[PDB]
Order: structure tokens, then C-alpha cells, then sequence
RNA sequence: GUCCGGAUUGGAGUCUGCAACUCGACUCCAUGAAGUCGGAAUCGCUAGUAAUCGUGGAUCAGAAUGCCACGGUGAAUACGU
RNA sequence: AAAAUGGUA
RNA sequence: GCGGGGUGGAGCAGCCGGUAGCUCGUCGCGCUCAUAACGCGAAGGUCGUCGGUUCAAAUCCGGCCCCCGCAACCA
RNA sequence: CCGACUUACCAACCCGAUGCAAACUGCGAAUACCGGAGAAUGUUAUCACGGGAGACACACGGCGGGUGCUAACGUCCGUC
RNA sequence: CCUCCUAAAGAGUAACGGAGGAGCACGAAGGUUGGCUAAUCCUGGUCGGACAUCAGGAGGUUAGUGCAAUGGCAUAAGCCAGCUUGACUGCGAGCGUGACGGCGCGAGCAGGUGCGAAAGCAGGUCAUAGUGAUCCGGUGGUUCUGAAUGGAAGGGCCAUC
RNA sequence: UGCCUGGCGGCCGUAGCGCGGUGGUCCCACCUGACCCCAUGCCGAACUCAGAAGUGAAACGCCGUAGCGCCGAUGGUAGUGUGGGGUCUCCCCAUGCGAGAGUAGGGAACUGCCAGGCA
């Protein structure tokens, strides 16, 4: 017989860019997700596909942090 | 709960003004008094604060819950800022509604020359 | 036969069959069938197991059956070739770990649960022992 | 209460017949004449056998 | 109001000894009272539900609300937001001239009034009771009425329980049988 | 599908214009925005036109 | 669907009869149903007839809308086979 | 215009 | 393996969701000495069986069973 | 109209105990990967640009798997 | 083309492996300001019923998301209203992802705008599917070119089909 | 300086629920009146304004109490990188890393700035 099965999308390519302590440039995207996985904190801005970028030179630092424990990612001037 | 879903009013406008890094002037409303606070960026601590439940301010008001005592509030937590030079701050109404006691004494705080 | 009333999915990957049981004590009854042996355990073979035990103390005391048969294994019919799809399924089996406990067994003397889980071992495909609570 | 959205809301007088009046306010807009109210009323004012048949009826 | 004053200057001095509560904050009060008009059958027809609201409004001298489906239900053939009824809140002042008309003017005029059941509260102390015949209101015009509504009233009250909650409809002389 | 192309002609005379889609069997009313034209680098009308 | 209609039902009774439960007739009060002229089809009737209105009698303690008689008012139509 | 049939003695 | 289906008692519709139809048959009344034919009136499936989706399924989707057709080849 | 018992009986939600999961997770490694610092070692082993290619039929063995019958010196991936 | 698993806790990873979807919709379903919070069940309540509308309680997001699955979402991205056109024009540090063609994210700058008291937010929509190179040609703008010269045809550039 | 209260924070359940008690000088809350500033797709319920008769009932704050939630070792166990081995669908040994669950136990948060009241 046949399959009904078959078909797939190509992956996304998505996860953290640069992890903690790199040194990023401003406008660097650290993390791609789909949804806000991770949040953004100081020096960090969130795009419409709910990439983060840095906002600033410096360091990635994640922390867990708010009533909710989320993540978030915030930038650490050199 | 009022304080309850006023805190929730309030957090929209509060987290932004942290990620904006900006001096914050607090503004409280109760029925009986009137309250204000300015702010430092991170939070916690407060450069200066005017309320109507100080003798300086509530003894030349007949009531400590009217407009005309909120703009008593504004103009003295204005001029408190001033001679420390706070001089550029945004205004957090914390939940109530930009109207009568919260709006004047924001009127009062801006023509005594806060600039928000 | 035991066999889930719905599952949310047909087939499943064959996977591999690892470790140690978790449920090794007696829990339900006084006496076990516990498995020494790594296997499978078809629906048939736990149906018949059980039938062996059910009248070799005529329906006297209580049977805890502890294993299931949830994983779904399919086959490929005869004088097909690879491929063309996977199979279809044909039977359900329980995977069994050294030191699983089978059956469990209450209300009989101890001679005649020893006796029932020995013909009840003979249908099954992996090695038994006779196992007894203990009080921890 | 938002302004003329309402029906007019005007004091009138309810006149019962046991004789009690009342003053209310009310949407009917005229006077009112009552056959009965709360104070004539059977179940408010408090005014709401086999052998006993057959031995009055058949005196023996 | 003159319930109201009565409620302010006999009603609770009977309830603050019956209950022996400590503040007269503790004795129920009355919260609002709310109207309710199931008009189901305006799916048919909407000019029906707008007469059924007229005839609400005239009741309470205040303009009343047309609720809407909240879900869609397959049994009685309507979509989720369609006007299925309407209902009115009185509070205050207009909440005591309402129940003053009433105990005093509308129930008296119930077809064989026998009474009304006690066994009509929720258990939180709310009464819930259903009119017939909206013709028991003087408002309607018994030769303008088009066709037979009823209303659903609820008396929303502080109360926290049943029967504290009888206790102050009682002191009102509500009519339970 | 059934929502086809529009161009919105701005009302500066100017010969710049928008292009978006629109339903007609829903919204069969021309289309008003008051869309931004380069040419006279001012927020002016544009009014719908055939594509 | 009425001041039409009077079925049904509840309560109170009368009389006959040893005896009105099954199962009598009538009276009073209350109730107030179907029914708004009846499909295919079908019946009687030519003059004091049809239609309509009452009355009496036999049977019979009681029990007729039936049967058998009596009068009152009183038509239409018959080209033709 | 249309009209089919009738168990036995 | 692939296409079609299962709906009053029978044969066919209705399948794009809402609100089941036609012919015969069946039943009651009429016509007739009686039956047939004919005339009038009515009843009868809640859609093969389950699951899913939906506000809602004969209808859409998926299994199961039944009944059918096409194909089941080259050495 | 209500309703009353009874159970070859079946059984929801909740509670206690016991398991199962590639498309379950209130947990959670080892490794691997990314970045920084430091030492030693390594014929720069790295990267960029330019000249010339060849190759794009792989095989088996270990480990992790899909498929098959945890069949195949089977088939399809990952890694050595 | 999109979602999940296989896929071995960075990315990526095959099979006629296991499951589903797309070839759109919306001038509001977009922007902003102001507000609000679900499913379900129980109790009481006129018609009214297992299920409509109403009141209270428990519950705690089990709902909802324009359409699949996943990851998100209470500061709500969910629900309601007012005003609106940022579903703007020229750019763009820097980065991600691709053999490439290409695809994606983006603070900030200039011009003009909307909402807001303001701080601010807005270059479409919770995100990820809704798509088709070049050639050839059509329509509008722009003399950039214009085969002796002045035009014009035709071409170019820009917008679009 | 202590006790108390309000606001803004840090932290994000050892901090949250339950249960029982306690607070009104001040503060806070309910509370009082609404033609008004403003508002309800009806409703002064909410938002809002002008107040201060009453009450700490509710809400909130604080205190106590393990019924829960929550935290949580030590030891062992599972797994696993590297090398080797077997009876090789699975295991064992040397070495390194080492859970989850559960157990003993902890646990009725801690704290910064400002303001006010009483002492
Ligand atoms: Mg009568
Ligand atoms: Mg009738
Ligand atoms: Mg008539
Ligand atoms: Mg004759
Ligand atoms: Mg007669
Ligand atoms: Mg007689
Ligand atoms: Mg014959
Ligand atoms: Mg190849
Ligand atoms: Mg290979
Ligand atoms: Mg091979
Ligand atoms: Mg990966
Ligand atoms: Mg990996
Ligand atoms: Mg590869
Ligand atoms: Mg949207
Ligand atoms: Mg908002
Ligand atoms: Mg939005
Ligand atoms: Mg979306
Ligand atoms: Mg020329
Ligand atoms: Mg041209
Ligand atoms: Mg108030
Ligand atoms: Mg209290
Ligand atoms: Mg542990
Ligand atoms: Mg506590
Ligand atoms: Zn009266």
C-alpha cells in the first residue's frame, strides 16, 4: 500500500546565539524562540518573532527572576 | 479587591518606566489624604515625599481629601524635588484614573516646575 | 485480554527494553510472580497465565494482575516486501524488567499459591520466582 | 443615573380600597387606585370531616 | 426611603438583639436588587425582546440591559451573543422604592396568593422569587399588554447564610408561608 | 481568494499610489486612508482605485 | 368560540324502589369541552308532502334522543327521459 | 372514454 | 491495492452541516352482491455501526462490518 | 401524581495505594556545545585570498536509534 | 510550504518512518489610550427543559487565541469601548540563517502622522504556513536617454500588474 | 531608640493556603451624599467627587498553630564520559561525574528606603 504520512518543515534554526558572559555587539540577537521562552531585560529589546537582541555592548547574563520565575536575559556594560 | 486590581492597573506602566531607567514620581489616593513620592531609577529609594498627613501641609487645608489639597501636595513635592535637583521626572498615577485629585496634583507638581 | 479502551496513538516506536522494574514489592496481596527475567509479555500470555491461576485455586481469594499491556506491536503481513509504510498493528505486549511483579495473590495458604503460580509460570515467556510480602 | 434614557420617575399617590394611602414613586404617571394592598390583604391581615357530614346529615 | 428609614431605625435594633452582633456593621443589609426577563423566544422575533424591555423599564423606572448568549447551545437554537433577555440593577434609593412597591402593591396582587416559599434561598442569603404575570405591577396596562411576560427578582443581601438572611426580608413583613 | 487588489490613489495629484487588497463582497465601500505621499511629503488622502 | 354550544366534572339534593356502588331519571349551584356548516362518498322527499315546533300513548314501581300516534306553521321543484 | 374476476357440490 | 456505496417494508433522491422527499407497498374510510382496479385520508425512516470535529452531523473526518466493481503484471 | 424496596448488576467525580509513555513533565544528569582566562606542547596545526583538482555508488565494527521479526553480510540516520 | 516526534538536553540530521495542516482571513481581527478576566460545576430562580437569561458560591485558566501543532501569553498576546491610519516614506549600526539565489530580526537617524496629560507606544496582526526566479509584456510617474538637428517612437529608472 | 501603620522596593512558596485570636489615638478599610468634575453598553456596584455619623462585621495588618503546600540532606540507587571484558536484544570491572524519588529533618519568611502615629 501507500503512506499517508510524508511530510515535515524545514527546522527553524532556533535557540541561543550567545550564551553567558559573550560579548555581543548592539543589535546582536542572542536567542530566537517562538513565544517568549526568555524575556528581556536591561539592554535587551524583544522582536515581533519574539527574537531578543542586545540593545547595548556588553555581556549576555541570564537570570531567573519575578514572581513567576522566568528567565530573562539582560546585557552587563563592559 | 480594589488594592488588588489597582496594583494590577499599575504594574502595566511600573515595569515600563524600569525599563525606560526613569525617576518616578509615586502618586497615592486615598479618600482621606493624598500622597506623593519621588523615586530613584532602581526603585528603592525615595529622593523626596509630600503627603497631607504632615502637620506642614494638612494645617492649612480644611480637608486632607479634597482637589484643593492635592494641589497642595503637588506644588510641595515639587519644590522639595527642585532644590535637589530632580527637575525631570514621569508620572506614575499607580492605578487610578489621571482625573480630579490624581490630575491636579500632577497639575500642581508641573506649573511649580516638574517637567512630566 | 487486556488492551487499552483508547490510546491517543496507533502505533509506537519498538524502543529498547533496559533496567530494573519499578513495582518490585508486593503491594496488593501476600504472594507474588515476580520476573527474573527481561522480556515480553503478549495479552494472550497474561490471559493465559491468568486463567491458570483463576482455577488452580477455583476462584478462591483475589488475583492482582500488575502488569498491561499498553505498548502496541505491529507486523508486516507475509510476502510483502520493506517499506511502503509501517505495519499494522496485530497484538499488545507489556515490557517486563527483572524484578517485576506479575501477579499477586490473597486469601489462600501459601502451598496453594505456589502451586497455582507454577502452572501459571508455565505460560509465561520469561523466568518467574514465588515471592511473599514483607512487612517493609 | 445617565441622563434621558429613563423613564419618568414621578411621585404619585396609591389609594387603596380598605382605606390606606400611600405615597411612592412610580413610572404610571397618573393617580392610582388600589383594590387591595398589603394591609387589606386575606393572607397578610390573617384571614386565610366524613363522619362530621354524615352524622349532621343523617341524625340518628 | 421609607423602607430604608425603616430598615436604619427598626429593622436593625430587631436584628442587633435576635443575632446578638457585635457592630451594627454585622447585620445584613440589602445590596440590590436585580430583574431578570428570560425572553428565549426572541430569537423568532426581536421585536419581542424590545417589547419585553419596555415593559421591564416601566417596572423599574430605569432603562434595562440586554443580555446576551454567552455560549452557543445547540438545544435551544441560538449563537453565542445573540439578546436572549434582558435585566435591570436597582441599588440605593431606587432599590427600596422598587421593594416598597413591591411588598405593598405588586405581591398583594399575585394570582391566589398563598404565600411565598422560604425555601428559596441560595444559601448565602439571597432570595430569588419568579412573577407569573407581569400583570401584577399597576405600571402595565392590562389592556395594552401584548403578550404575557413574567421577570425573574433576586434580592442580593449581605447576609451569610439562610437564615439570618430570612430574618431581615422577615423584619420587611415579606409574606413566606 | 475572494479578496482581490486595490490601489489607492492619493489625492495630491501627484500619480503615487498604494497598492492593498480588499473584500468587495463584504465591503463593497471604497476605500478612505489617510496614507503619507512622498512626493509632497505630507500625510494626504487616498482615495480607492482599480488596480 | 360570544349572553353561541351544553359535553364533562365537583358539591348539595328529590323521587321511585327492600335496595340507585357497579348501573336510574330529574333538580339546584358551580364547570363550560369539541364544535365556526363537515373529504371521497351518500340518503329522504312531488303537497298539507319536505323542513321545523310542540303534545300524547304502549311497555312501565322508576327508567326514551327509540317506537307508535296527534296536531301548529308550511316551502322549492318536475324543462324532460 | 372505461367495465377484470367469482373454489367444490 | 483503488473507486463506489449502506436512508420508512422495496427500489431511488437528499450528502457544500441546521429545516428527511418520490414511486410502489401498508393501514383506515368509500365505491361493489364480493374481490380487483379506482377514490379519499393517514402512518411509517430520526439516515449500516461506532469514534472525532463542531454551537449543531445522513451530510465533514477516521476506524469497523457489509455489499459492489476495477487492478492484481514482466520474466 | 407521586413514589418504596431490592440488587447476576454497571459505575462518574473525589480519596489512598500500583504501574506505563517517541509525539506526557510540578524533576533532571554524564557527555557534548558556546564564550573567557592560564600553562605546557604542537614543523601555523587556524583563517583569508588566488592556481589545480578529484569526489558527490561507500563497506563493515562499536555505541545511540527509526524500519524489519530488537531476522538478514537487510535498510535508513547520528557519532567514532 | 508550516507544526510535533524520530533527533541521541546547542544547531543540523534519513527512510514509500509516526501524526496533523497551508495555497488564506482582517480597514478591523491593525495602532494607541482607558477598562476587564476564563472553563466547569453546585445552589436558588416565570415559562425554561441536561444545556439560554439572572443571583450567589466553589474553582483557579482545567478557558481563549480568525484557521493545524508546538512554544507562548495575567504587565495579559485573551475580552470590551473611545479616538484613529505607523497595514507611513528614505535609511539603517549590528546580527541570524542559507552553496547561492535569497530569507529573517533590528535599535537608531531624517521627514510626516495617530493615540495618550505625560513617560511613551506605533514601519501591521501572539510567533512560526497562506507561496513562484528570470524572460516577455501591460498600466501610471519621471525628458535619464532620444542614431544629422528639434521633437517623437522605443529604451532606462521608480510604483505596480 | 522601640512598637505600630502606609508607600516603593529587594527576594520569589522555608515566603503560599487553612485554622484560631487580635487592631482603630493615628493610618487603612468599609462607611455617609451625589446636582455637580467624572461614570454605568441598566445600576454612584465600579470609576469619581464632597465628606467624617458609625464600625473594625468584611478587607487588610499582626500573633499563634504543621492540616496541607513548600524546602530538604547523609547513605544507597539509576544513569553515564573514558579504558577493558562477558554469558553481548543486555550487562560486568577500573576510573570520573552522579540523579530522581523517598527518609531524618526544616519550616507559620527575611530585608532596604521614605513617611506618619504613640512611647
Ligand atoms: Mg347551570
Ligand atoms: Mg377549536
Ligand atoms: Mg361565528
Ligand atoms: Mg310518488
Ligand atoms: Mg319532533
Ligand atoms: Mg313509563
Ligand atoms: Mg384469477
Ligand atoms: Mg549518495
Ligand atoms: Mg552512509
Ligand atoms: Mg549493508
Ligand atoms: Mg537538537
Ligand atoms: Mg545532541
Ligand atoms: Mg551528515
Ligand atoms: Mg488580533
Ligand atoms: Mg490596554
Ligand atoms: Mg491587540
Ligand atoms: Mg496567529
Ligand atoms: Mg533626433
Ligand atoms: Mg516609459
Ligand atoms: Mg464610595
Ligand atoms: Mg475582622
Ligand atoms: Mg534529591
Ligand atoms: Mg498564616
Ligand atoms: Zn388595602
Amino acid at each position: 500500500g501507500s503512506t499517508r504520512n510524508g511530510r515535515d518543515s524545514e527546522a527553524k534554526r532556533l535557540g541561543v546565539k550567545r550564551f553567558g558572559g559573550e560579548s555581543v555587539l548592539a543589535g546582536s540577537i542572542i536567542v530566537r524562540q517562538r513565544g517568549t521562552k526568555f524575556h528581556a531585560g536591561a539592554n535587551v529589546g524583544c522582536g515581533r518573532d519574539h527574537t531578543l537582541f542586545a540593545k547595548a555592548d556588553g555581556k549576555v547574563k541570564f537570570e531567573v527572576k519575578g514572581p513567576k520565575n522566568r528567565k530573562f536575559i539582560s546585557i552587563e556594560a563592559e | 479587591d480594589k488594592k488588588s486590581a489597582r496594583i494590577r492597573r499599575a504594574t502595566r506602566a511600573r515595569r515600563k518606566l524600569q525599563e525606560l531607567g526613569a525617576t518616578r514620581l509615586v502618586v497615592h489616593r486615598t479618600p482621606r489624604h493624598i500622597y506623593a513620592q519621588v523615586i530613584a531609577p532602581n526603585g528603592s529609594e525615595v529622593l523626596v515625599a509630600a503627603s497631607t498627613v504632615e502637620k506642614a501641609i494638612a494645617e492649612q487645608l480644611k480637608y486632607t481629601g479634597n482637589k484643593d489639597a492635592a494641589a497642595a501636595v503637588g506644588k510641595a513635592v515639587a519644590e522639595r524635588a527642585l532644590e535637589k535637583g530632580i527637575k525631570d521626572v514621569s508620572f506614575d498615577r499607580s492605578g487610578f484614573q489621571y482625573h480630579g485629585r490624581v490630575q491636579a496634583l500632577a497639575d500642581a507638581a508641573r506649573e511649580a516646575g516638574l517637567q512630566f | 485480554m487486556l488492551q487499552p479502551k483508547r490510546t491517543k496513538f496507533r502505533k509506537m516506536h519498538k524502543g529498547r527494553n533496559r533496567g530494573l522494574a519499578q513495582g518490585t514489592d508486593v503491594s496488593f496481596g501476600s504472594f507474588g510472580l515476580k520476573a527474573v527475567g527481561r522480556g515480553r509479555l503478549t495479552a494472550r500470555q497474561i490471559e493465559a497465565a491468568r486463567r491458570a491461576m483463576t482455577r488452580a485455586v477455583k476462584r478462591q481469594g483475589k488475583i492482582w494482575i500488575r502488569v498491561f499491556p499498553d505498548k502496541p506491536i505491529t507486523e508486516k503481513p507475509l510476502a510483502v516486501r520493506m517499506g511502503k509504510g509501517k505495519g499494522n498493528v496485530e497484538y499488545w505486549v507489556a515490557l517486563i524488567q527483572p524484578g517485576k511483579v506479575l501477579y499477586e495473590m490473597d486469601g489462600v495458604p501459601e502451598e496453594l499459591a505456589r502451586e497455582a503460580f507454577k502452572l501459571a509460570a508455565a505460560k509465561l515467556p520469561i523466568k518467574t520466582t514465588f515471592v511473599t510480602k514483607t512487612v517493609m | 443615573m445617565k441622563k434621558d434614557i429613563h423613564p419618568k420617575y414621578e411621585e404619585i399617590t396609591a389609594s387603596c380600597s380598605c382605606g390606606n394611602v400611600m405615597k411612592i414613586r412610580s413610572t404610571v404617571g397618573h393617580d392610582l387606585n388600589l383594590d387591595v394592598c398589603s394591609k387589606c390583604h386575606p393572607f397578610f391581615t390573617g384571614k386565610q370531616g366524613r363522619v362530621d357530614r354524615f352524622n349532621k346529615r343523617f341524625n340518628i | 426611603a421609607k423602607l430604608h428609614d425603616y430598615y436604619k431605625d427598626e429593622v436593625v435594633k430587631k436584628l442587633m438583639t435576635e443575632f446578638n452582633y457585635n457592630s451594627v456593621m454585622q447585620v445584613p443589609r440589602v445590596e440590590k436588587i436585580t430583574l431578570n426577563m428570560g425572553v428565549g423566544e426572541a430569537i423568532a422575533d426581536k421585536k419581542l425582546l424590545d417589547n419585553a424591555a419596555a415593559d421591564l423599564a416601566a417596572i423599574s423606572g430605569q432603562k434595562p440591559l440586554i443580555t446576551k448568549a454567552r455560549k452557543s447551545v445547540a438545544g435551544f437554537k441560538i449563537r453565542q451573543g445573540y439578546p436572549i433577555g434582558c435585566k435591570v440593577t436597582l441599588r440605593g434609593e431606587r432599590m427600596w422604592e422598587f421593594f416598597e412597591r413591591l411588598i405593598t402593591i405588586a405581591v398583594p396582587r399575585i394570582r391566589d396568593f398563598r404565600g411565598l416559599s422560604a425555601k428559596s434561598f441560595d444559601g448565602r442569603g439571597n432570595y430569588s422569587m419568579g412573577v407569573r404575570e407581569q400583570i401584577i405591577f399597576p405600571e402595565i396596562d392590562y389592556d395594552k399588554v401584548d403578550r404575557v411576560r413574567g421577570l425573574d427578582i433576586t434580592i442580593t443581601t449581605t447576609a451569610k447564610s439562610d437564615e439570618e438572611g430570612r430574618a431581615l426580608l422577615a423584619a420587611f413583613d415579606f409574606p413566606f408561608r | 481568494g475572494i479578496r482581490e487588489k486595490i490601489k489607492l490613489v492619493s489625492s495630491a495629484g501627484t500619480g503615487h499610489f498604494y497598492t492593498t487588497t480588499k473584500n468587495k463582497r463584504t465591503k463593497p465601500e471604497k476605500l478612505e486612508l489617510k496614507k503619507f505621499d512622498p512626493v509632497v511629503r505630507q500625510h494626504v488622502i487616498y482615495k480607492e482605485a482599480k488596480i
